[PDB]
């Protein structure tokens, strides 16, 4: 696991050979180089413990929180290839000298980012909650996917890579749930038709039996009759089919394209 | 011309990572 | 001796004004009008004659001493006495 | 009745000794005298309606605005063609209405040329005056049961040969004229039963014999001979109608860029200040100027954007509105502020916003955009009212710079 | 800047300089952002801007609107040299940033 | 953090229950026998609610800060907040 | 009702003020009312938070000055304990209590107020982080903190100060290896004028000890481990050390002008 080839205690060196001079004591040369490496590596090789702990500590929260593993990952391969060229340099090397300054603000910038993260996305999931236990509403629905959309597009400001594929994963497993609500939806109607599934109303049809010119017959119709329930069927599915299917991006400005209704 | 949907573009995580520099440096 | 102890308190830090409650729940001895007083004093002798009643639910021994009440614009004690009641409406600063 | 007497029980001196007690337990409540610490505790614009008609004001900008001065919670707009439909007629006017709740226009007109800008007609209420890009400056009539114009100009060579984006129908009640510049320099001024023929007209020259493509105008108030217009020049015209001086007065270099509108000062009360004008443009800046110098008063240049349109509040003195194409429209109190506006509200999307107008009462702002979708908005009352100091507070904010 | 302008030997001199550190830092910096967002205007392209379609609307022919466009971000442009020559005064093109 | 809370007013001398109420009536703290308090929280409960009553009826603008209750026996603090209440049982120590 | 809703409510977000105004406003009633040279005047300890460690710092408030704060070392025989932790006590109340605790995960030696900003708890590290409480938020842990870069502090930071006016000031901190650094209140996250103080052909001096005059915000003086007091400019083009001054021969523990 990471770790730095660094020792602390030597900054302790550093500072009883800054007191024993001042106390007239004359101190081997070596001791002095050594103390002198320290003093100008010590700054520096704090800021790669930092940046090695708080690695891990994002590991850690990125192992834990993977389910959004799709949205760190353009930063990610960022200090995977910073660590990764880091490989090659060594302690006598000033190409360190930007180099922990770098991986410090990408650490930083990754912190930032995966802050941001935690709380777009545990509001992004409860918003998913709220679509698993509200009432069976085109409405309220639809501003529940307003705001996990522009939550989508504020996200969408800071571009990682992988990002517009683990929103459609979220709009299928929407297409899934509200398969699961609309089962409820329409067997709630099933039951409220022969006398979490929401409230169907499913009114009453008015026939009267007729006679002119001495014709006995049904008006309206029985094939309009089974038509109009077969409408209060298609808007009972219309609660749940017709609402909008996010995209991938809706950054797509330039794109009036490719939109059909099973898309949209 | 639909939208042709790219490859799997992505980040293999700091275990399969450090799996991978340690095998790096197990060859150095 | 009330008389000068209430022209020291015509002079205490912040005193909204000194009233009592005189005839049980009817105040007589008002500085101020009849709302702020009387009926106010009255919703006071109501409410802490029930408040009595709500310890007195707690323990029938335990009746009650004292009471403050302190709030933005108002801080108002309440000392019950006997019969009647006293309410003195004060200031915070 | 309570008592018989309210005195004696307050004058003896055994009820009294319980108010010792009483009072005894107030000298023990009232010697503590400790306050709380405070332990740090601490302790506009709104959308009112909106307008968009499926079928005729679908993929078009908001061309022009205006409001009928008979019928002031009435409101027009223009529309240019649209691409998505060339089969359809080009320029549409629809008129929208907010004392109903309906989202109907409430007439629908239409012409075969796109409609740049339109008019209220001021003294017929029941005529509505458009220009189209043709340079036919065409009449609508909302007792005619037809939508193509009733009444039409030439494009004649003694008529408006070029697009018309400004007209108006000024005047008096017993002598008013239909006023119409083109982008040309062409001034055409006309009779609102009339449209065969101009009344007067002559092309607008500035220097040395060079035409001016006016893109906008104003006038001031009251002030039917002089006026003002907004070239794509940079270059603002005073200019007065009639006279031995017909024509333009003077030359402003001022804007870098083509003007988009010039408006003078509408709200008249205890100081007049009809000599001052805000002019937008190209240039990103809102310049607010004065007749009388030829300079740069005071410029604003806050915006990250073309500002498209510019008008002053018709009651608030330092009052004054602007929108863009980035969709931004800014209240600017210069009572309040000189320097960062005073109110900023963003359309839902940010649109490019292209026409903006007030009311006439000076409390709700209209904007209209690329889409055909006209946005009204409120504005708050410590805003948009004017106080009698404001008008000396403009004075001494003039005097200032 | 107008203040900066009034002080001219305050940028001559290194107390100022000196002083004058934390607020040159957000005054650079909102330059940075200002001339960013002008160059994210001009990334995107002229027609693909909504300026074009609304120089089309207002007259004006496109070759003509993309010069009036393309001139007025090099006016911002002279207005952000004229802030960055205002803030670190003159010989400001010799300076570190 | 609510069981050192409990502590530190609880290693308070005088003090009997830190039996503390929500807005609904539940016993969202509580540290004595239950049923004996649950209704006298409740009992509390509507007298907290009579007492925003109180300030909000008498003044329009006022706002209920804290009631010092003193009994024959212990002196009882009640305090409101603007959504949350509070009630506590302190002995005179 | 349900022990889910309640360590649902109880932790959630609207609780805290509550918890804030339950835990202030019956220390406000832990006054115990009563119905019948050279002087000792208080002390002061608590049994959980200052049980076996050292006083390092203290402020009061100019605003606030009934109001003390108290920096911690660490804590030794609780490893789990957090190391630094700043209490904040009262002179207005008789309550042993302290009216706030903040901590920090390395420990502090340097503790003050922002003087125009008395709501906000200035602390200063082991580390070298100058981390930031306060008492309108609810944590103890630190709202704001440093970078630990080379550009920022990382020895420990005995002293830390405000200057300028209202209107506008600076954040001023030295450390032990003699870096001076600016800093704003609002923004911690880069220091702004940031140099070191060298003499002795540029030898790094061990600053100890901090005095500003009354009504300077551009000269100073520091006191050493060196044995040696430097007063220094802040700024111009004797930035940095003036000069030097002699006699004592211990490391410099505390100055302070009149």
């Amino acid at each position: 696991k990471l770790k730095v080839n660094f020792l602390p205690e030597i900054i302790t060196l550093s500072k009883e050979v800054r007191n024993l001079k001042w106390l007239g004591f004359r101190v081997p040369l070596a001791i002095v180089n050594k103390a002198h490496q320290a003093n100008q590596l010590y700054p520096f090789a704090i800021s790669l413990i930092e940046s090695v702990r708080t690695y891990e500590r994002t590991c850690e929260k990125v192992e834990e929180r993977n389910t959004i593993s799709l949205l760190v990952a353009g930063l990610k391969k960022e200090v995977q290839a910073l660590i990764a060229e880091g490989i090659a340099l060594v302690w006598e090397s000033y190409k360190l000298d930007p180099y922990v300054q770098r991986l410090a603000e990408t650490v930083f910038n990754f912190q930032e980012k995966v802050d941001d993260l935690l709380i777009i996305e545990e509001k992004i999931d409860l918003e998913v909650r709220s679509l698993e236990t509200c009432m069976y509403d085109h409405k309220t629905f639809s501003e529940i996917l307003n705001r996990v959309q522009k939550a989508v597009d504020d996200l969408n400001l800071h571009s990682y890579s992988n990002l517009p594929i683990w929103v459609n994963k979220l709009d299928m497993e929407i297409e899934r749930i509200l398969g699961v609500r609309l089962q409820a939806g329409l067997r709630a109607w099933t039951q409220v038709l022969l006398g979490p599934g929401g409230e169907p109303k499913i009114k009453n049809v008015v026939h009267e039996l007729r006679i002119t010119n001495q014709v006995i017959y049904l008006n309206p119709p029985i094939e309009e009759c089974r038509y109009k329930l077969y409408q209060e069927m298609f808007a009972w599915k219309m609660v749940v089919l017709s609402l909008p299917r996010i995209q991938s991006q809706r950054y797509q400005v330039g794109v009036h394209y490719e939109l059909t209704e099973e898309e949209k | 011309r639909k939208l042709v949907h790219d490859k799997e573009l992505a980040a293999e995580d700091e275990q399969v990572f450090l799996m991978k520099q340690q095998s790096l440096l197990a060859k150095q | 001796e009330v008389e000068e102890t209430l022209k020291r308190l015509q002079s205490q830090k912040g005193v909204q004004g000194i009233i009592v409650v005189n005839t049980e729940g009817i105040p007589i001895k008002s500085t101020m009008d009849n709302p702020t007083t009387t009926q106010y004093a009255s919703l006071m002798h109501s409410f802490i004659l029930k408040a009595r009643s709500t310890v007195r639910d707690i323990d029938p021994q335990n009746d009650l001493t004292f009471l403050r009440i302190r709030s933005k614009k108002n801080e108002i004690m309440v000392a019950p006495d006997k019969d009647y009641f006293l309410i003195v409406i004060q200031n915070p600063t | 009745l309570t008592e018989e007497e309210k005195q004696q029980i307050l004058h003896s001196e055994e009820f009294l000794s319980f108010f010792d007690h009483s009072t005894r337990i107030v000298e023990r409540a009232l010697s503590e005298q400790i306050n709380i610490f405070f332990d740090y505790s601490g302790r506009k614009l709104s959308l009112n309606r909106q307008f968009f008609d499926e079928r005729w004001s679908k993929h078009r900008v908001v061309s022009c605005l205006d409001w009928s001065s008979q019928y002031p919670e009435l409101l027009v707009a223009s529309y240019n063609n649209n691409e998505d439909a060339p089969h359809e007629p080009d320029g549409v006017a629809l008129v929208w209405n907010m004392k109903y709740k309906k989202t109907t226009p409430e007439y629908v007109f239409h012409c075969q040329s796109a409609v740049m800008s339109a008019t209220f007609a001021k003294f017929h209420p029941n005529l509505v005056v458009g220009g189209t890009y043709s340079g036919q400056i065409v009449l609508w009539d909302n007792r005619s049961n037809k939508r193509t114009p009733v009444q039409r100009t030439p494009l004649s060579a003694a008529a408006h040969t070029h697009p018309v984006y400004c007209v108006n129908v000024v005047g008096t009640q017993n002598a008013h004229n239909l006023i119409s510049i083109s982008t040309d320099g062409k001034i055409c001024s006309w009779s609102l039963d009339m449209l065969s023929h101009p009344q007067d007209s002559m092309e607008l020259v500035h220097k040395q014999s060079k035409a001016v493509a006016v893109t906008s105008m104003s006038f001031p108030v009251g002030d039917v001979n002089n006026f003002v217009v907004g070239s794509e020049e940079g270059s603002v015209y005073t200019a007065c109608r009639h006279g031995s001086k017909a024509g333009i007065s003077e030359m402003f270099e001022g804007h870098q860029g083509p003007i988009t509108g010039i408006h003078c000062h509408a709200a008249v009360g205890a100081v007049d200040f009809s000599h001052l004008f805000v002019t937008s443009s190209f240039d990103w800046t809102v310049k607010l100027w004065s007749t009388k110098n030829n300079k740069p008063l005071y410029s604003f240049e806050d915006n990250a954007g073309y500002v498209y349109d510019v008008m002053w509040s018709p009651t608030h003195p330092a009052l004054f509105a602007c929108v863009d194409g980035m969709g931004r429209l800014d209240l600017w109190n210069l009572n309040n502020d000189t320097e960062v506006p005073t109110a900023s509200i963003s359309v839902e999307g940010n649109p490019a916003l292209n026409r903006v107008r007030w009311t006439h009462s000076g409390r709700e702002i209209a904007v209209g955009d690329s889409e055909g979708q006209i946005v009204i908005y409120d504005v708050g009352e410590q805003i948009a009212v004017p106080r009698n100091d404001e008008w000396a507070r403009f004075g001494r904010t003039l005097a200032e710079i | 800047f107008r203040i900066f302008s009034r002080f001219n030997a305050l940028f001559v001199r290194p107390h100022i300089r000196g002083a004058i550190r934390e607020y040159q830092t957000q005054l650079i910096q909102r330059v940075k952002d200002d001339i960013e967002s002008l160059h994210d205007k001009f990334k995107v392209q002229y027609p693909q801007s909504q300026a074009c379609k609304m120089s089309h609307v207002r007259d004006l022919p496109p070759v003509s609107g993309s010069i009036i466009w393309a001139k007025q971000i090099d006016r911002q442009l002279t207005a952000y040299m004229k802030r960055v020559e205002d803030v670190l005064g003159k010989g400001w093109e010799n300076h570190v940033e």
